[PDB]
C-alpha cells in the first residue's frame, strides 16, 4: 500500500475504464448494424418456412453449434453449451459442427469426442449468406449431410437487449420432405431432384438465420457486459481514489515526522 | 476447524492473536479457554492487560460459576489484571507480574501451566507513553527506540523450559489494522502458532473471522500431522489462494469470464471459505446457533470429501456456520425443504 | 557451493566466495532456503577432501532462543553440526551484542577463508542487526537519519559483507560465502535497508508467499531472483542441460499473463504453456531434501528437452521419484559419470537422452 | 457456389462500380476457416 | 410481406408474377395451383394491374401457397437500372477461367453472364 | 547500437548511466571500456566509488590481459579506489582523487582524457552518512542540506576546457528505481547525454536494459547527426510510443482488434525492440554468445531498411541478440534451416 | 507576447506584465518554450518602436556552466543576445546567489517597466531557487516544515513573482512578463513547491514527455494549459480564426480513444480535424512563426482544408503554402501583418488563396 503502487495501480484501472467505455458505445453502433440484418434474415425465414407450415414437415443425429470467438460478453456461449448438453444428455452419441471458437472450448472439454468438424473467423462482422453457404456445403461435403436421421441447429435467440435465450430449431432432410403430409397439396413437379435442393437451401438458409439472430444476442450481450465494467471500474476508481489521498496525506506526515526528530537533535 | 487444519497449535508453545479493533481476539481466547482449560488439570494464569474492566469483571464472574475459581472450594487459575484505566507506568509492568506467578508454577512446581495474556500489545503502547519523558529521542512511527530488547526481555521469558512445560496464548492488538506497524511486526518472531483476523474478513459475517492464508504454525508439517492433514491443507490453501488471485477479474467482469477450471474453484474456495467459519459457544449471543466444537480428524475429512467435490451439488450456504461435514448436509436437507 | 534446491542450483547459482541475499517477507521460507544449503554439505563435509569442504556458521540475530534450539536439534538430526557454527544473539540479549554478533562471527569464518578452506555465513537477519544498531545510536543520542536509522546503517552492512570473498592463490584460495538474510514488510523492497543491502550483493533470491500459497515451495522468485557470478559458479552439467531455463520461464510468465485474457490459444502459445507448467512443477521441492547434482541433472533434462511434457501434472510428483529409482537401479554408470565429471560429454547426452525416452514410456 | 450457393456464385459473378458501396463489395469477402477433427485431434486448416 | 433477399426483402397485393422456373418460364396468378420450383438464374417480374417492374435475380425457390399467398426468395438483385462494360470485362475473365473443381465454377458463370447480356 | 542511433555520446561531453541496482550498468560501463579505451589516443582515468572491491579486482586484471596496463612497460590508464568496504568520509572524496588526475592530464598534459566513475551516487551518499555528525539537519529525504552544491562542486570540475578535454562516464545508481529520488534527480541536469537503464527492458532478456524513450543526448540533433539519422532515430521512436500506447488494447482485446496499419506498427515496433540488444563481450558470462560490436552508420541503415518494412518477413528472433542486419539476415535462415 | 510557437499563441496566449508559469519534468521541452520567445523579439528589438520591443531576461538557476556557456553560443548564433541579459547562477556557486540571482535579476527588469519599457523574464528555474533557499535555512537552523522547507519559501516566491506588472498609464505603462520555470518530478503538481507557484502564477504552460515522444513538439499539453490572461492578449487576428481551435481540440480528446473500425461519420470526422490540427502545431525548434504566418495555417486547418490532405504531408504543407503566399499573396499578409484584424474581404480573400493553393 506504498504511494508509488496504488498511484499506477489507480491508473491502469482508468485506463481500463476508458476501453470498457469504448467497447459499450460501439457495441451500440454494431448493434444498429446488426438490427437491419436481423430483420432482413427473419422475414426471409418466413417466405420459406410458410411452405413448410402448409406441409407440416415432422422430423446419427447432427447437430451444429453457433456462437463466435470472441469473449468478453458474458454467458453467450456459456449457456448455450448447457443446452447443447441438457439435449446431449438424450443422445450421447451425437455428432457436432461448432461455428466459432468458445463453444467448441466448451463442448470439447465434455462431450469431447462428439465433434467431428469445426469453423472459425465469425463473429467479427455480420454473417453473410455466402458464408451461410460454404458451411452449409461443407456440411454436405466431409459431414454427409443428408445421410443423417436429424440435424438440429443450436443458437443463442435474441429476446430483448438485456436478455437473449438459448435455442434450438430443425433442419428436415430430402426424405422427411417428400414424406410431410401436406406435400401432396403441392404441385411440384417430380422433374428431377426436387426435395433434395429444398433441403440443400434451407440449411444454409436456416443457418443463416440463427446466425444473424446468434450475432444481434450477442452484439447486445457484449454491449452489456462491457456496460457493467465500465460501472465497476467506475465504482472502484473511487475506492482507490480515497486509498491515494490517504496515502499520500501520510507519506506527507512520516516524511515529516524524519526531520522534525532529525532537527529536535 | 481453521486452526486444527491450518495452524495447529502446539502443547508447551506460544500462541498469538493477531487482529485490530472488534475482529475478535478477545471472544476467541474465551473459546480457548472454554475448551483446553476444562479439560487440562493443571494450572492457569489469566492476565488483563489494558482490556476493559467489564471484561475482567466478566471473567471473574465466569469462573465462578463453571467452577474454575471455587471461593470456597480449590481453585485451578489465578487473576492479574492492569486495565485500560491504569497509568502507563502500572500498564508497563502488570504482565510482568502475571509472568512472575506462573514462572513459580512452571520452574518450581513443575507444572503444565496455561498462560492467557490479553493484551500484550497494551505493553508496548504503554513504553511508548512514558518513553519520551524518560528523555529518549524516539523512533519510527513515535515508538520508544528499544521496543524490540524491551519485547525480548518479556517474550523470551513466556516460555517452556526443561523443567516445566508452558502452553501460552497472548492476544496481540494490531494499531490502526497496519500489521507492519513496529509493535505486531516485532511479535510475530516471536510466536510458535500465529492466527490472524482479518477485519474485512468479520464484515462477512465469517467466524472466527481467520486469515486463512495468514495463519501459520511450525506443526503443519506431515512429520507432525501426516501427509494427508498437511495434503488436505495445501490443497485448500491453493484453491483459496486462487480465489483470491482472481478477486479483481471478478470484480470487474465478474464471473462469466472465467473460464470452467477457474469458475468452479471460485465456487469450491467460496464453500470451503464459509465451511472455515465455526459456531462458537462464548459467542452464542451474537449468533443465535448453539456452539460446535469439531474435532481434528473430523475437520480434516470434512474438507477431503469437499476438495474431492463430493459436495459440490450443494447450496454454497449450507457450509456457512455449522459444525463438521454431517451439519452441512443437514442445514441443506432443511433448506431444500 | 551447491545448495542442492533444484530452482536455485539451476536458476540462482551461487559461487564460493560470493554475497548473495535471501530477502522476502515474514514467514515465507527465508530461512528454510538458508537451512537447505547447509543440510547438503554433508556430501562433501564427510569426506576427506579439504578443498571441497564447506563449513557453516549461522548467525542468529534477535531470534527467539528456543528457536535456535528448535534450529540447532534439525541440524543434528542431520548430522550437520559437526561441521557447524551457530553464534546467538537472540532476542533478550543487549542491543550490543545482537549488533555485534555478525561481526564477531564474519571473523570465525574468516579463519577458514584465510586457512584454504571455505566456510558460509548465514546472517539471519541484518534487519533485526539494523535495528539494534538504531538501538545504541538512539540512546548514545547521535541524531538520527531515516525511520530514526543512523546516518550509516548502510556503512554498518557494506564493510560485513565485503568481509566475503575468494581469495587468491597466493593467499590460499580460501573463500568466504554470505547468505544475508533480510525481511521485508508487505513486500515492499524499495523500503531503506532491503534497498541498502540489495545494492550490496551480488545478487538475491526473493522469496514470495503468493507463491508460496499456490504452491512453489521454494516460493522463489525466478523474476525477481538473480545470481550476478552467474553459470561461473553453476556445474558445466547443470549449466549444458538448463540452457535458456530462466529466460524461458520468463516467457512462461508472459504467455500465462497473456492467458488471462482467455481468448483460444494457438499451437505455439499452448505449447510452452505445457511445459512451463510443467517446468514450474518439476522445480518444487521437499524441505529437508538437498538433492545432489546427477539427481537434478537428469530432471531437468528430462522437462527441458520436453520428455516431460505428456504427462499429468499432479503425476509429475510420482515422475521425479520413480526416475530417479529407475536411473539408481538401471543406469547407474551415468550417474556415476555426471557426478565424477561433472559435464555430460556428447555420448553421455545420447545414454541419457536413451535412458530418458526409455523411461517415459512407462 | 453449390445448390447451397448455386445463387451464391449466380449471386457473385452476379455480384461483379455501383451498389458495392460496402453492402455488397463485403457481401462478397468471407472469412472464414474450416477444420476436421479426428481421435481431441484436428486434421488441418484450410479457407473454407 | 412475401419476397426476400437475405440482405434485403422487397415486396408485399400481387395481380400477376413472372418467375423463370426449374422447367422453363411461369406465370402465377391470382388463384393459381399450390406450387414449389427451383428458380432459375434469370429475370423476373411484378404486377399491380397494369404496373411493368422487372428483376433479375440469381436463382432460389417459389412457392405458391395453398392459402394463395406466393413466396419468392433468391439471394441477389431495377432493370436494366441496375445492371454492359460491367458485364463484358467480367464475361472475359469468366470465359477464361472456364478452361483452368475450379473451372466448373466457372461453366456456372458462363450460363449466368450469357443470360444476362439478353437484358 | 541503442546509444549510437538514440542517444548517441558526446566527445567532451559528460555521460551519465542511470540505473537501479543490478540492472547491468556496471557490466555496460565495462563494455564501454572495452571499446573506447583502446581507440582513444590519450590517457584515462577510473575511479571505483563505493562499489564492490570484487568489480575492481577484475578490472586490474581485465586492464593487464586487455593490455591497457603493462606493469612492465607502457600504461594507458590510472586506477583510483574507494569501495564500499570504506567509511564515509574516504567514500566521500575520491572521487576528487580520481578526478584530479584527470583534471592534470587535461589541464598540464593538455589532453585527452576519458573519465570513468563507478559509482557517482555514493560521494552523495557518503556526504548523507555524516551529514548529522557534522550536526545539520536532515533536508527532504534525509539526504543531507548541501545536495544540490556539493553535486554542483564536484560535477562541474568534470569539464572539457580550453586547455584540454575530458569525456566522462559515471554511472548513476537510481535507488528504489526511483528516478525521482533528490540524489538521482539531481544529477540529470549534469550530463550532456542520459543512459537510462531499466528493469522492465531487462526484464525482457533485452540486454543492454537501455529505456529506448526516456534516454537522451543533446547531439540528437539535425545539424550534429544529419537529417536522415535525426528522422530514422525520431520514427524509431514514434513507433516503440505507439507499441507502448497500444498495450491497453492488445492485453483487453487481444491482438485481433487492430487496424491494419496498427497491426503493422506493432509487428515492426517488437522487431525493432530486439535489434536494440546486442551482446556485450564483457557479458560472455552471461549470454555464452560472443560479443559483436555495431558500427554507427550499419546501425543507421538497418534501422532504416527496418522502418521502410523492407524486412517485413523475417521472424522476431532474428534480431535479438544479434549485431548488424548481416546478422539479421545469417540468423533468420540458420534458424529456418 | 508573441512567442512565435503556433500552439502557445494560438492556444495559451500570453499578455504583457502576465505570469506563465512553464511547467513539466525534465526533458520535456520547458526551456525551449522560453528560448522561442526570445529569439522570436527580433521581429521588434531590431525595429524603431519602443513601445513593441521587448529585452529578455534570463535567470539561469544552478545550471551546469557548459550549458549556459552554449545558451549563450545558441541567442547569439540567433543575433538575440543584443537584447538579452543572462544572469547567471550556476550549478557550483555559494548558495546565496543562487537564491539571490531571480530578485537580482528582478530589479534589472523593473528598471524596464519603471522606464516605460518592456521586459520579460525567464527564471530557469524556480525549483532550484527554493532548493538553494532550503540550504541556507537548514542551516541557519531555521526551523523546517513539508519536505523542509521554511515556512516562508511561498512568501519567498509570492514577492518574486508579484513583481511583475502591466503598470498603468501614469506610471509609463512600462510592463514586466515572467516565465518561471518549474520541474515536476514524476508529474507531481501537488508536490510542496509547484503548488505554491502555481497559485501565484496566471496559468501554466504544460508538458509531457508522452507527447514528445509521440513527436509533439512543443509537447503542450493543451487541455492542461490555461492562461487567466487570455483573449485579452491575443493578436485580434489570431483569436479571430482559432475560437474553434480549443473547441475542436477539446472534442477530439474525448472522441480520441475510438482511434480503434466502425465509427459514425460525426466521430470519424472529429478524429479526422484532430490529427491535421495536432500536426500543424508541431514546430521545430528555434524557428518561430510570424503572427502573419500562424493566422493562414491556423485559418485553412480550421476551416477544413486540411481534411483532403492525407497526415503526411502536413509537414510540406506549411512550407509550400507560406512561401506561395508571400509570391502570390504578400498583399494579404502584410494586412494581417499591418492591421492585426481581419475584414469580411480579407476572410474571402484568405479563402480564396487557400482554396487556389489546396486545389493546385
Ligand atoms: N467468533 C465470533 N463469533 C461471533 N461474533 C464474534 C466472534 N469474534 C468476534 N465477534 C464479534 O466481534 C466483536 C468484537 O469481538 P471481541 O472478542 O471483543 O474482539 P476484540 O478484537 O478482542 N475487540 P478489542 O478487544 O476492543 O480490540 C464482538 O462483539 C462479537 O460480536
Ligand atoms: N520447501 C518447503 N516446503 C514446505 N514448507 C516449507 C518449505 N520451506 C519452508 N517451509 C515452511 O514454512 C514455514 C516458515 O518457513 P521459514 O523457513 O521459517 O521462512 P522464514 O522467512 O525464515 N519465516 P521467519 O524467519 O520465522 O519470519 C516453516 O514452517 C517451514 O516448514
Ligand atoms: N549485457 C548484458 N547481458 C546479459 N546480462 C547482463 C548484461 N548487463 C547486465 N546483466 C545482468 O545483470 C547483472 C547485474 O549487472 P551489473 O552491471 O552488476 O548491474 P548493476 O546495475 O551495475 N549493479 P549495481 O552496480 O549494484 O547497480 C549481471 O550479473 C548480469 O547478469
Ligand atoms: N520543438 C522541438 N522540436 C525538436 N526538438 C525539441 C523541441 N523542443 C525541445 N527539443 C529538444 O528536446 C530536448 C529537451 O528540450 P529542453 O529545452 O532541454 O527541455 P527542458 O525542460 O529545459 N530539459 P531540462 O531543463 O535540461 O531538464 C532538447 O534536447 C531539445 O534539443
Ligand atoms: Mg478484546
Ligand atoms: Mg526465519
Ligand atoms: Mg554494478
Ligand atoms: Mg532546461
Amino acid at each position: 500500500a506504498t504511494l508509488k503502487e496504488v498511484e499506477m495501480r489507480l491508473k491502469s484501472i482508468k485506463n481500463i475504464e476508458k476501453i470498457t467505455k469504448t467497447m459499450k458505445i460501439v457495441a451500440s453502433t454494431r448493434l444498429s448494424k446488426a438490427e437491419k440484418a436481423k430483420i432482413s434474415a427473419k422475414k426471409m425465414d418466413e417466405a420459406e418456412q410458410l411452405f413448410y407450415k402448409n406441409a407440416e414437415t415432422k422430423n446419427k443425429e447432427l447437430i451444429v453449434a453457433i456462437t463466435s470467438d470472441k469473449g468478453l460478453c458474458g454467458s453467450i456461449h456459456s449457456q448455450l453449451a448447457k443446452a447443447v448438453r441438457r439435449h446431449l444428455n438424450d443422445q450421447p452419441n451425437a455428432d457436432i459442427v461448432t461455428i466459432g471458437d468458445k463453444i467448441k472450448m466448451q463442448l470439447l472439454r465434455t462431450h469431447p469426442n462428439n465433434i467431428k468438424l469445426s469453423i472459425n473467423g465469425i463473429g467479427k462482422d455480420a454473417p453473410t449468406f455466402q458464408e451461410s453457404a460454404l458451411i452449409a456445403d461443407k456440411l454436405l461435403s466431409v459431414m454427409k449431410a443428408g445421410t443423417y436421421p436429424k440435424i438440429s441447429i443450436f443458437y443463442n435467440d435474441p429476446v430483448s437487449s438485456l436478455s437473449f435465450e438459448p435455442s434450438e430449431k430443425p433442419i428436415f432432410n430430402a426424405k422427411t420432405i417428400e414424406q410431410s403430409p401436406s406435400f401432396g397439396k403441392f404441385e411440384i413437379d417430380t422433374d428431377a431432384n426436387v426435395p433434395r435442393d429444398l433441403f440443400e437451401y434451407t440449411l444454409a438458409n436456416q443457418m443463416l438465420t440463427a446466425m444473424a439472430q446468434g450475432y444481434a444476442a450477442e452484439i447486445s450481450a457484449r454491449r452489456n457486459a462491457m456496460d457493467n465494467a465500465s460501472k465497476n471500474a467506475g465504482d472502484m476508481i473511487n475506492r482507490y481514489s480515497i486509498l491515494y489521498n490517504r496515502t499520500r496525506q501520510a507519506v506527507i506526515t512520516n516524511e515529516l515526522v524524519d526531520i522534525i526528530t532529525g532537527a529536535s537533535s | 476447524k481453521v486452526v486444527d487444519l491450518l495452524a495447529p497449535y502446539a502443547r508447551g508453545g506460544k500462541i498469538g492473536l493477531f487482529g485490530g479493533a472488534g475482529v475478535g481476539k478477545t471472544v476467541f481466547i474465551q473459546e480457548l479457554i472454554n475448551n483446553i482449560a476444562k479439560a487440562h488439570g493443571g494450572f492457569s494464569v489469566f492476565t488483563g492487560v489494558g482490556e476493559r474492566t467489564r471484561e475482567g469483571n466478566d471473567l471473574y464472574r465466569e469462573m465462578k460459576e463453571t467452577g474454575v475459581i471455587n471461593l470456597e472450594g480449590e481453585s485451578k487459575v489465578a487473576l492479574v489484571f492492569g486495565q485500560m484505566n491504569e497509568p502507563p507506568g502500572a500498564r508497563a509492568r502488570v504482565a510482568l507480574t502475571g509472568l512472575t506467578i506462573a514462572e513459580y508454577f512452571r520452574d518450581e512446581e513443575g507444572q503444565d501451566v496455561l498462560l492467557f495474556i490479553d493484551n500484550i500489545f497494551r505493553f508496548t503502547q504503554a513504553g511508548s507513553e512514558v518513553s519520551a519523558l524518560l528523555g529518549r529521542i524516539p523512533s519510527a512511527v513515535g515508538y520508544q527506540p528499544t521496543l524490540a530488547t524491551d519485547m525480548g526481555l518479556l517474550q523470551e521469558r513466556i516460555t517452556t523450559t526443561k523443567k516445566g512445560s508452558v502452553t501460552s496464548v497472548q492476544a496481540v492488538y494490531v494499531p490502526a489494522d497496519d500489521l507492519t506497524d513496529p509493535a505486531p511486526a516485532t511479535t510475530f518472531a516471536h510466536l510458535d502458532a500465529t492466527t490472524v483476523l482479518s477485519r474485512g474478513i468479520s464484515e462477512l459475517g465469517i467466524y472466527p473471522a481467520v486469515d486463512p492464508l495468514d495463519s501459520k504454525s511450525r506443526l503443519l508439517d506431515a512429520a507432525v500431522v501426516g501427509q494427508e492433514h498437511y495434503d488436505v491443507a495445501s490443497k485448500v490453501q491453493e484453491t483459496l489462494q486462487t480465489y483470491k488471485s482472481l478477486q479483481d477479474i471478478i470484480a470487474i467482469l465478474g464471473m462469466d469470464e472465467l473460464s470452467e477450471q477457474d469458475k468452479l474453484t471460485v465456487e469450491r474456495a467460496r464453500k470451503i471459505q464459509r465451511f472455515l467459519s465455526q459456531p462458537f459457544a462464548v459467542a452464542e449471543v451474537f449468533t443465535g446457533i448453539p456452539g460446535k466444537l469439531v474435532r481434528l480428524k473430523d475437520t480434516v475429512a470434512s474438507f477431503k470429501a469437499v476438495l474431492e467435490g463430493k459436495y459440490d451439488n450443494i447450496p454454497e450456504h449450507a457450509f456457512y456456520m455449522v459444525g463438521g461435514i454431517e451439519d452441512v448436509v443437514a442445514k441443506a436437507e432443511k433448506l431444500a425443504a | 557451493v551447491q545448495t542442492g534446491l533444484k530452482a536455485v542450483d539451476a536458476l540462482v547459482p551461487i559461487g564460493r566466495g560470493q554475497r548473495e541475499l535471501i530477502i522476502g517477507d515474514r514467514q515465507t521460507g527465508k530461512t528454510a532456503v538458508a537451512l537447505d544449503t547447509i543440510l547438503n554439505q554433508k556430501r562433501w563435509n564427510n569426506g576427506s577432501d579439504e578443498s571441497k569442504k564447506l563449513y557453516c556458521v549461522y548467525v542468529a540475530v534477535g531470534q527467539k532462543r528456543s528457536t535456535v534450539a528448535q534450529l540447532v536439534q534439525t541440524l543434528e538430526q542431520h548430522d550437520a553440526m559437526k561441521y557447524s557454527i551457530i553464534v546467538a544473539a537472540t532476542a533478550s540479549e543487549a542491543a550490543p551484542l545482537q549488533y555485534l554478533a555478525p561481526f564477531t562471527a564474519a571473523s570465525i569464518g574468516e579463519w577458514f577463508r584465510d586457512n584454504g578452506k571455505h566456510a558460509l555465513i548465514v546472517y539471519d537477519d541484518l534487519s533485526k542487526q539494523a535495528v539494534a544498531y538504531r538501538q545504541l545510536s538512539l540512546l548514545l543520542r547521535r541524531p538520527p537519519g531515516r525511520e530514526a536509522y543512523p546516518g550509516d546503517v548502510f556503512y554498518l552492512h557494506s564493510r560485513l559483507l565485503e568481509r566475503a570473498a575468494k581469495l587468491s592463490e597466493k593467499e590460499g584460495s580460501g573463500s568466504l560465502t554470505a547468505l544475508p538474510v533480510i525481511e521485508t514488510q508487505g513486500g515492499d523492497v524499495s523500503a531503506y535497508i532491503p534497498t541498502n543491502v540489495i545494492s550490496i550483493t551480488d545478487g538475491q533470491i526473493f522469496l514470495e508467499a503468493e507463491l508460496f500459497y499456490k504452491g512453489i515451495r521454494p516460493a522463489i522468485n525466478v523474476g525477481l531472483s538473480v545470481s550476478r557470478v552467474g553459470s561461473a559458479a553453476q556445474v558445466k552439467a547443470l549449466k549444458q542441460v538448463a540452457g535458456s531455463l530462466k529466460l524461458f520461464l520468463a516467457q512462461y510468465r508472459e504467455v500465462a499473463a497473456f492467458a488471462q485474457f482467455g481468448s483460444d490459444l494457438d499451437a505455439s502459445t499452448k505449447q510452452t504453456l505445457v511445459r512451463g507448467e510443467r517446468l514450474t512443477q518439476l522445480l518444487k521441492q521437499n524441505q529437508y531434501s538437498p538433492l545432489a547434482t546427477e539427481e537434478q541433472v537428469p530432471l531437468i533434462y528430462a522437462g527441458v528437452n520436453g520428455h516431460l511434457d505428456g504427462i499429468e501434472l499432479s503425476r509429475i510428483g510420482e515422475f521425479e521419484s520413480s526416475f530417479l529409482s529407475y536411473l539408481k537401479s538401471n543406469h547407474n554408470e551415468l550417474l556415476t559419470e555426471i557426478r565424477e565429471k561433472g559435464e555430460l560429454s556428447k555420448e553421455l547426452l545420447a545414454s541419457l537422452k536413451s535412458a530418458t525416452e526409455s523411461f517415459v514410456a512407462t | 457456389m453449390s445448390y447451397a450457393a448455386y445463387l451464391n456464385v449466380a449471386a457473385q459473378a452476379i455480384r461483379s462500380t455501383e451498389l458495392q458501396t460496402a453492402s455488397v463489395t463485403n457481401r462478397s469477402q468471407t472469412d472464414a476457416f474450416y477444420t476436421q477433427y479426428k481421435n481431441a485431434s484436428e486434421p488441418t486448416p484450410m479457407t473454407k | 410481406l412475401q419476397f426476400a433477399l437475405p440482405h434485403e426483402t422487397l415486396y408485399s397485393e400481387v395481380t400477376q408474377v413472372n418467375l423463370p422456373a426449374k422447367s422453363g418460364r411461369i406465370g402465377v396468378l391470382a388463384n393459381h395451383v399450390p406450387t414449389v420450383e427451383q428458380l432459375l438464374p434469370g429475370v423476373v417480374e411484378v404486377m399491380e394491374g397494369s404496373n411493368s417492374k422487372k428483376f433479375f435475380i440469381s436463382g432460389g425457390f417459389a412457392t405458391v401457397q395453398p392459402d394463395s399467398q406466393l413466396c419468392v426468395t433468391a439471394i441477389e438483385a431495377p432493370l436494366e437500372s441496375f445492371s454492359e462494360n460491367i458485364k463484358n470485362l467480367l464475361a472475359e475473365a469468366k470465359k477464361n477461367v472456364s478452361s483452368s473443381r475450379e473451372a466448373a465454377e466457372a461453366a456456372i458463370q458462363v450460363e449466368v453472364l450469357e443470360n444476362l447480356q439478353s437484358v
